[PDB]
RNA sequence: UAUCUGGUUGAUCCUGCCAGUAGUCAUAUGCUUGUCUCAAAGAUUAAGCCAUGCAUGUCUAAGUAUAAGCAAUUUAUACAGUGAAACUGCGAAUGGCUCAUUAAAUCAGUUAUCGUUUAUUUGAUAGUUCCUUUACUACAUGGAUAUCUGUGGUAAUUCUAGAG
RNA sequence: UUCAUAAUAACUUUUCGAAUCGCAUGGCCUUGUGCUGGCGAUGGUUCAUUCAAAUUUCUGCCCUAUCAACUUUCGAUGGUAGGAUAGUGGCCUACCAUGGUUUCAACGGGUAACGGGGAAUAAGGGUUCGAUUCCGGAGAGGGAGCCUGAGAAACGGCUACCACAUCCAAGGAAGGCAGCAGGCGCGCAAAUUACCCAAUCCUAAUUCAGGGAGGUAGUGACAAUAAAUAACGAUACAGGGCCCAUUCGGGUCUUGUAAUUGGAAUGAGUACAAUGUAAAUACCUUAACGAGGAACAACUGGAGGGCAAGUCUGGUGCCAGCAGCCG
């Protein structure tokens, strides 16, 4: 290919958007924005499939165009808007908001979460840079510049972005014993304590995780999202929060919680 | 460029095509059950043999490992919903013991026959296929039509059939008109 | 012994469109197809609306007859089903006309002989036949 | 889905292959062919040659309107409606097809860019353009230019020269 | 880290720092066209982020020694400086050093070789295939060269040569199907100049326009699934469990064979409709028709062995022919 690439066939579409095989060639290649498109979620995905809201691309188009979707309190009018993780999605019909958390399984979930809590929105801490006259700034997952942060941030910090002025409301210091998420690989949508972080000079940290089951895994820092101190998360974690029962613990599951 | 949706074939002659034992013993299971080629056999087989080897497979795994609890649970309560494997014998250790005809006995074509609405087990092929039985007020123009033990006890003509009540059909109506005209 | 029944499963609403979504599931016996027209209406006065803000679509009467499924949108007004439902529907329901459009193969031969020519044919056509004068 | 059988000899035990057997999202072909679902399909030889027709153009309330285009009616002294054409902007480098070249080449897995460019999307981002400031358009600086009006040329091509 | 950033001295044929559009046009009264004033749309420098793009580390490739040495004057391996690059880099130049690979198969030759995810096959180990639905790469007749842009060495963009060609008023002009159709040729070998933006999406100033991308149909025994071609009686010719066995024999109890014989059921087809679809086919449903030789008629191979089934009839007589092998 000579410059970019512009389609995005359906079998090429990450697992986790888990569409239908048929019913069509193509899928929804997510514009440039805030995510990488492989981590992230196109609005014509979350509303047609996710939601069933629309039917079809035109009522996808419609409802982006009447400006009903809010994305971080922005309205984002174009189809394949990446919303990507711990983004925001209001709708003022049916009053509604959305953010998104990934459910164990590892999809992005519909987790309806409440007005008052949806006026803001955590973020993880990528980098930290002195930019142009000595202007200290910090660049969050999302690609959000927060310009004049507190001095002792550091990276892989977390921080609580207010979502209506942008500026940094209250952190979170990675560390020991600390509530988090995980954001990529077998452990999708994973919570837990970090144990340790073994530090592995010249590159690729790995961090050690044990959930509230008294669970066990291993992550790399890239892959992880402090989300609070334990027994108190900053926000509303899914349902199930996450504990990745066995399968043969979702078919006792299944068993035992069963009304028809 | 379409994702293509994957056609897999169902049966498997077997190697020596000619042999007189077998021949016999598969004509025996053809008029038995009024099967209409030796593919049915043949098809039977090779389900027989995939859930075989799935059970051997789970076999040579160790006992009490999540492996063999899961997926060998799966099996045994699949088949037992199935009806083949009878509720004394769910040990996994049986499962290599079902016969083709066990999966032959559950066809909707021998049920239809053991119920006794068909009186014949051609006769329960052809009433099937003359869209009459129906599982559950849903016909079935199929014999292989694996019939489960939960649902058993709905199978009966439908009401669009004239044997579960309605118009009678082309000749006896034709029947009635002739004689209501003349 | 007709006695067309139906039925609104999983029946969500919709501000988004102003619309009620569902699956119609129509049970009828002795009958062939609900002729969807006839559904429409029992659908309007089922969900107290007019004959034209409803729509249905989607149907298969199920194998064996009897049963029948389909998918149905009640729209709050008859103006929001005008300006947010499709052309064909629109069509189907008599509510809007067909467009008098050439056929596919009209039009681009049309597209490429405007191609052919650079700004608007005024010019060219007079020039043309003043040149074959002479 | 751990299986073999016929053939060297008057007869036997072997080595051995030939043949048989069952496949084949491996094609071709022959003879037949009623139904539902599903579906490959000018790859193999010729990445050989192509008539013909299509396959990429795009306008929102929001860049430019004096079409001497349409509407002239309830909104109209610059302009507002709709809107051809053309200038401007953007894409045309995506998609689709084929496997000819290519044997550490491509590619796969795994790294690196503290070795670089990056329209777009998203988040931020600038007082100084004064230069000796006691004489400047900032209540808005200049000229062309397509579209168009008319004159042509060539047998013809998405050929365009002259004038306003 | 000579990084981020800051500071000093300077430098520039001095980049940017809004002379741009839409809607609403509020507030202050300094009551004038006065002062201010919201929501957007386009731009715009830099730094990030994203889509990426270039390079890049280790390991992994089929056959061949009837290919054992290969590379360097023309870069071959390295050094330094410069040029060019977006940037590292013999990438190129200048001057030096004479180096780099190789029996662990280098180099050369062959590939009817694009690589891979995968496919067939299947006790286990493997063998063969992978042009093609996804990811990469390369190409647009073979070659080179280049403008525009962020991105092309683009070819439904240009320039030239070679090959092949077209209209020609003989001066000139215009070419690129390995895109969708279709044609010639080739060969054993592969489809209709069809409908349409409904669905998946994509492009654009952006809902609306466009899209042979794509979907729908047409042909389609490539492959794959389910499965019709009859079912049940009442009669005549029969056979087995028989009450015993006076010969019997009722057939006492059943199972077949007969151009006898009856009543049912049903599609494969047609077809009101309606559903389906962008519109239509087609399927699912269903009116009204639609089975008696139910002519609505199932073929393809074989009948010595391997290998299931004839030492029946007629014909030919080591002919004709059959036979994968033995015959
Ligand atoms: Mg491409
Ligand atoms: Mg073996
Ligand atoms: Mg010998
Ligand atoms: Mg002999
Ligand atoms: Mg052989
Ligand atoms: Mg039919
Ligand atoms: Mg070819
Ligand atoms: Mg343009
Ligand atoms: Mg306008
Ligand atoms: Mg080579
Ligand atoms: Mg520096
Ligand atoms: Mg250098
Ligand atoms: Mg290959
Ligand atoms: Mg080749
Ligand atoms: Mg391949
Ligand atoms: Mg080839
Ligand atoms: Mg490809
Ligand atoms: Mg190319
Ligand atoms: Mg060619
Ligand atoms: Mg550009
Ligand atoms: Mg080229
Ligand atoms: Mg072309
Ligand atoms: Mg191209
Ligand atoms: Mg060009
Ligand atoms: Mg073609
Ligand atoms: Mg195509
Ligand atoms: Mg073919
Ligand atoms: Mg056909
Ligand atoms: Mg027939
Ligand atoms: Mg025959
Ligand atoms: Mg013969
Ligand atoms: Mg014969
Ligand atoms: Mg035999």
């Amino acid at each position: 290919a000579r410059g970019p690439k512009k389609h995005l066939k359906r079998l090429a579409a990450p697992h986790h958007w888990m569409l239908d095989k048929l019913s069509g060639c193509y899928a929804p290649r997510p514009s440039a924005g805030p995510h990488k498109l492989r981590e992230s979620l196109p609005l014509i995905v979350f509303l047609r499939n996710r939601l069933k809201y629309a039917l079809n691309g035109r009522e996808v188009k419609a409802i982006l165009m009447q400006r009903h979707v809010k994305v971080d309190g922005k309205v984002r009018t174009d189809t394949t808007f990446p919303a990507g993780f711990m983004d925001v999605i209001t709708l003022e019909a049916t009053n509604e908001n959305f953010r998104l958390v990934y459910d164990v399984k590892g999809r992005f979930a519909v987790h309806r979460i409440t007005d008052e809590e949806a006026s803001y929105k955590l973020a993880k801490v990528k980098k930290v840079q002195l930019g142009k006259k000595g202007i200290p700034y910090v660049v969050t997952h999302d690609g959000r510049t927060i310009r004049y942060p507190d001095p002792n941030i550091k990276v892989n910090d977390t921080v609580k972005v207010d979502l209506a002025t942008g500026t940094i409301t209250d952190f979170i210091k990675f560390d020991t014993g600390k509530l988090v998420y995980v954001t990529g690989g077998r452990n999708l949508g994973r919570v837990g304590t970090i144990v340790h972080r073994e530090r592995h000079e010249g590159g690729f940290d790995l961090v050690h995780i044990k959930d509230s089951l008294e669970n066990t895994f291993v992550t790399r820092l890239n892959n992880v999202f402090v989300i609070g101190e334990p027994g108190r998360p900053w926000i509303s974690l899914p349902k199930g929060k996450g504990i990745k029962l066995t399968i043969s613990e979702e078919r006792d599951r299944r068993r035992a919680q069963h009304g028809l | 460029p379409r994702a293509p949706r994957t056609y897999s074939k169902t049966y498997s002659t077997p190697k020596r095509p000619y042999e007189s034992a077998r021949l016999d013993a598969e004509l025996k299971l053809a008029g038995e059950y009024g099967l209409k080629n030796k593919r049915e056999i043949y098809r039977i087989s090779f389900q027989l043999s995939k859930i075989r080897r799935a059970a051997r497979d789970l076999l040579t795994r160790d006992e009490k490992d999540p492996k063999r609890l899961f997926e060998g649970n799966a099996l045994i309560r699949r088949l037992v919903r199935i009806g083949v494997l009878s509720e004394d014998k769910k040990k996994l250790d049986y499962v290599l013991a079902l016969k083709v005809e066990d999966f032959l006995e559950r066809r909707l074509q021998t049920q239809v026959y053991k119920l006794g609405l068909a009186k014949s087990v051609h006769h329960a092929r052809v009433l099937i296929s003359q869209r009459h039985i129906a599982v559950g007020k849903q016909i079935v123009n199929i014999p292989s039509f694996m019939v489960r033990l939960e649902s058993e006890k709905h199978i009966d003509f439908a009401r669009t059939s004239p044997f579960g009540g309605a118009r009678p059909g082309r000749v006896a109506r034709k029947r009635a008109a002739a004689a209501g005209g003349e | 012994s007709d006695a067309i029944t139906i039925r609104t499963r999983k029946v969500i609403s919709n501000p988004l469109l102003a619309r009620k979504q569902f699956v119609v599931d129509v049970l009828h016996p002795n009958r062939a197809n609900v002729s969807k027209d006839e559904l429409r209406e029992k659908l309007a006065e089922a969900y107290k609306a007019e004959k034209d803000a409803v729509s249905v679509f989607g149907f298969r009467t199920q194998y064996g007859g009897g049963k029948s499924t389909g998918f149905g949108l009640v729209y709050n007004s008859v103006a929001d089903a005008k300006k947010f439902e499709p052309a064909y529907r629109l069509v189907r329901y008599g509510l809007a006309e067909k467009v008098e459009k050439a056929s596919r193969q009209q039009r681009k031969q049309r597209k490429n002989r405007g191609k052919k020519i650079f700004g608007t044919g005024k010019s060219i056509a007079k020039k043309a036949a003043r040149r074959n004068a002479d």
